[PDB]
RNA sequence: GCUCAGUGAUAAAGGAGGUAGGGGUGCAGAGACAGCCAGGAGGUUUGCCUAGAAGCAGCCACCCUUGAAAGAGUGCGUAA
RNA sequence: UUCACAUCGACGGGAAGGUUUGGCACCUCGAUGUCGGCUCUUCGCCACCUGGGGCUGUAGUAUGUUCCAAGGGUUGGGCUG
């Protein structure tokens, strides 16, 4: 049982992925393909990957939520967050983008409506320094 | 241990004791010990 | 350091120290407060130093406030000086409080920081003292 | 609290024909001296010292050494201190004869049985 | 020490 | 704590959760991850209301809308199930199979009340087999 | 009085043999006899459903303390005569072993001589060469005492946890060297 | 009534579950303290910085959600 | 390195001692006299070494600091009133 982060569409790098999870005794290519099929499935995002694995060396993982702070970096147009949140404001999202990264992030949040995973995503980028209205 | 004439427990784990009447510090970590004196 | 900027005659009389300080005994300008309980002699260099560590210690915590200043002078005679022809030379200034008085104001702050920063002024004080709250 | 009474009675304070110029008192027979009891922490802490008469001479006993070595020393100790000084002192204070075992051998002389009018002198555990 | 003793009649 | 205000509210909450429902199920829980609080807290407040409660809270709430019979069942740790909408065996089902899921879990089912009669550990079985308001009217 | 100690009464249970005389007490168990006196304040009850509950004389604060050290203690030796107590302690290192001979326990420790111990007729001491040592003994006080004094010769030590320890044990371990 | 220090002979700031009282203020019988059983979540690996900073080097923000409750985290720990 | 309290500890405060340099003039003036060595003691503990320990930024050796401890020890020379 490990914890990394790889990029969507992208995998099998030397030195980020395959030695870290491949001396657990993880197969490479299987993970990394299956990982890669599974975000050309849903939108392609930076995904932090939960990748669980058992004493025959077979693989179980679980795609977690693409982050919060990437969907809203890329939702109000911009790159680098603020250095300083709820003081400098350094962009603007409208109320369908809420609904919009709170229904891609759906599967993967807890929330029972999505009201609660509107105002998640909210409190996220009321958290990164972007205004939302 | 340090001896002193003001002990004071030093974090939260520490506690005053009386032993043979003078007032002692004993805690989990060895540095927090001291002796009233 | 605080000290007064002029006086005519340099030498001054001890005086005697009694009583109440009926005057300076509220607190009007901040919200908690160190109180004198006893008669004594402030150095100028004590509440010099009672002032830093309190500052130091409140930081962002707003505001101190010095109720008293080291306006009577006091003089000392030379080592190896034979008793005769004059007294001696002012060295330093006292502020004379008495039981009752108010020495620092403080505003800014939650009880708890205020309690902790007074003690630790307290502790370069030459006197006893007390902790209040204002009324 | 004995030895106080013990002093009154050697020294002759109790008969009517008490004088102070003369010896009128009784004998003592002390019996079980190391059964004497003490109060407070002292059995650990009162401290007898005696002294060579050289420099560094000093020496000091606490009670319970002492008890266990030889303890009539500490009821002779403690009643010598109540009698007078002086030549009738110290002639007086042959009249007190101790015994460290519940037994002497004085059954000639008569013993009669020593009167206690101290309410507190009898300590109970 | 910066205290005294009481000396003769003082005592 | 909790002021007795505040407990007579929850206990009058309780009760007005009681008066609309038509049965009672009884649930114990010791030593279970929060997660699987939540996806059971995703399938009953659809159709159901599910109140955890004391011992007491549960004793003078229930003794007043005749629901009783149900006093031996608040023995031990107290977890309750109201149906207020929906049917009694689609409320029933699901928490036996979240029984045999939590053998390792330590769930144990306590006991249910329909048609203000007491129903047992294993009586329940046949509130589970009856079907959906389609297949009954 | 209100000490939470005293007011929970013992239970002696069947093949206890409780014999009370004044302020002493002699209690013959199974495992054997073991005798103790009380101090003057303590007085404790030997029920007719088969309880000790215990009361005190006067209440002192002295007599408080008393009580509730007193209930534990012949709770302890009530328990001490049925089943008894085991104290088990290892030993962590290179070479480091234990051999139970005769009245012996040899102590091999790393030291240049082989340690001898004298075991006392109440203690049964087992050994596991697998170096564990478990003392079995019907009074708590001297288990607990001899458990003590093997601990002793090499008490563990703070970096490779290396000597004499109890079974279960926080060790604060430094890291030397870096 | 009090003291257990042989204090009862002398000294201060400071320290203190010493001890015997007195005064406010908290809670509780829908059970308070201590113990013991479980939970301690989602955003999220907050933003910045950094090779890395993931509650826990440093800086700034310290909200929201699911909730019986859970701090953008009290301490330990990892290169992270 | 992180970490006030391993070790230091600024600004200030509270003391003990009576060994330094002093203030006083109670003391003795007739022949009650200062600093070093020799010989010869003796006592204090604020411990330099030797005995036992706690903490360490103690791996080991060696330290550092501190606790109890004054039983014993504490060289020979060149140089100075
Ligand atoms: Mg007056
Ligand atoms: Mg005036
Ligand atoms: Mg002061
Ligand atoms: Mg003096
Ligand atoms: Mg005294
Ligand atoms: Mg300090
Ligand atoms: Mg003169
Ligand atoms: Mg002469
Ligand atoms: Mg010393
Ligand atoms: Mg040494
Ligand atoms: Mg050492
Ligand atoms: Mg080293
Ligand atoms: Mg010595
Ligand atoms: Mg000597
Ligand atoms: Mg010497
Ligand atoms: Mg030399
Ligand atoms: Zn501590």
């Amino acid at each position: 049982v490990i914890k990394l982060a790889l990029e969507a569409g992208k995998a099998t790098p030397a030195p980020p992925v395959g030695p870290a999870l491949g001396s657990k005794g993880v197969n490479i290519m299987a993970f990394c393909k299956d990982y890669n099929a599974r975000t050309a499935d849903k939108p392609g995002f930076v995904i932090p990957v939960e990748i669980t694995v058992f004493d025959d060396k077979s693989f179980t993982f679980i795609l977690k939520t693409p982050p919060a702070s990437v969907l809203l970096l890329k939702a109000s147009g911009a790159e680098k967050g603020s250095k300083d949140p709820q003081m400098e404001k350094v962009g603007k999202i409208t109320i369908d983008q809420l609904r919009g990264i709170a229904t891609e992030k759906l599967p993967d949040l807890n929330c029972t409506t999505i009201e609660s995973a509107m105002r998640i995503i909210a409190g996220t980028a009321a958290n990164m320094g972007i205004d939302i209205d | 241990m340090k001896i002193r004439a003001s002990v004071r427990p030093i974090c939260e784990k520490c506690r005053l004791i009386r032993r043979r009447g003078r007032i002692i510090v004993i805690c989990s970590n060895p540095k927090h010990k001291q002796r009233q004196g | 350091m605080l000290s007064p900027k002029r006086t005519r005659f340099r030498k001054q009389h001890r005086g005697r120290m009694k009583g109440i300080s009926y005057r300076g005994n509220r607190i009007c300008f901040g919200r908690y407060a160190l109180q004198a309980l006893e008669p004594a002699w402030i150095t100028s260099r004590q509440i010099e130093a009672g002032r830093r560590a309190m500052t130091r210690n409140a930081r962002r915590g707003g505001k101190i406030w010095v109720r008293i200043f080291p306006d009577k002078p006091v003089t000392v005679r030379p080592a190896e000086t034979r008793m005769g022809s004059g007294k001696g030379s002012p060295e330093y200034w006292v502020a004379v409080v008495k039981p009752g008085r108010i020495l620092y104001e403080i505003s800014g702050v939650a009880e708890n920081i205020a309690r902790r920063a007074v003690a630790i002024a307290a502790s370069k004080m030459p006197i006893r003292t007390q902790f209040i709250i204002s009324g | 609290r004995m030895a106080s009474t013990i002093a009154i009675h050697i020294r002759g304070k109790n008969l009517a024909s008490y004088t102070p110029s003369v010896d009128m008192g009784a004998f003592v027979i002390v019996v079980n001296a190391d059964k004497v009891a003490v109060s407070g922490k002292k059995r650990t802490q009162k401290l007898y010292r005696r002294h060579s008469g050289r420099p560094g001479g000093l020496k000091e006993e606490t009670f319970d050494q002492l008890q266990k070595r030889i303890p009539e020393r500490i009821i002779e100790h403690a009643v010598r201190g109540m009698l007078p000084k002086g030549r009738l002192g110290r002639y007086l204070f042959n009249h007190l004869k101790v015994y460290k075992g519940a037994e002497h051998p004085h059954q000639a002389q008569q013993p009669i049985d020593l009167p206690l009018r101290d309410k507190r002198i009898r300590v109970e555990k | 020490s910066s205290r005294p003793q009481k000396k003769g009649t003082a005592h | 704590a909790i002021s007795r205000t505040k407990k007579e509210e929850t206990v009058e909450t309780v009760q007005k959760h009681l008066e609309n429902c038509y049965l009672l199920a009884a649930i114990n829980y010791k030593g279970f991850t929060v997660k699987q609080f939540q996806d059971l807290r995703k399938a009953l407040p659809e159709n159901t209301t599910l109140i955890v409660a004391k011992n007491t809270l549960v004793e003078k709430a229930v003794q007043d809308t005749q629901w009783a019979a149900i006093k031996p069942c608040m023995k031990g740790m107290n977890a309750w199930l109201f149906v207020h909408s929906e049917e009694i065996p689609i409320a029933i089902k699901p928490y036996r199979t979240f029984q045999k899921e939590r053998k390792l879990e330590d769930n144990d089912f306590t006991g249910a009340c329909f048609e203000g009669k007491f129903y047992g550990p294993g009586e329940v079985k046949r509130l589970e087999t009856m079907p959906s308001k389609a297949e009954i009217f | 009085k209100e000490s939470r100690i005293g007011k929970q009464p013992i239970t002696v249970p069947a093949n206890v043999a409780i014999a009370m005389e004044g302020q002493d007490l002699k209690v013959k168990g199974p495992l054997g006899e073991l005798s103790i006196t009380y101090p003057r304040e303590v007085l404790v009850e030997k029920q007719e459903s088969g309880f000790l509950r215990v009361r005190k004389a006067v209440e002192t604060r002295r007599a408080n303390q008393m009580h509730g050290l007193f209930r534990t203690l012949t709770d302890n030796m009530v328990v001490g005569v049925s089943k008894g107590f085991e104290k088990k302690l290892q030993l962590v290192g290179v070479g480091y072993r234990a051999t139970v001979e005769g009245k012996d326990l040899i102590l091999s420790l790393g030291f240049s001589h082989p340690v001898r111990m004298a075991i006392p007729d109440e203690l049964q001491v087992k050994v596991e060469e697998n170096t564990k040592v478990t003392v079995s003994g019907r009074d708590k006080s001297v288990v607990g005492q001899f458990a003590a004094t093997i601990r002793s010769w090499r008490p563990p030590e703070p970096y490779k946890g290396k000597g004499v320890r109890y079974v279960d044990e926080v060790v604060r371990r430094k890291e030397g060297k870096a």
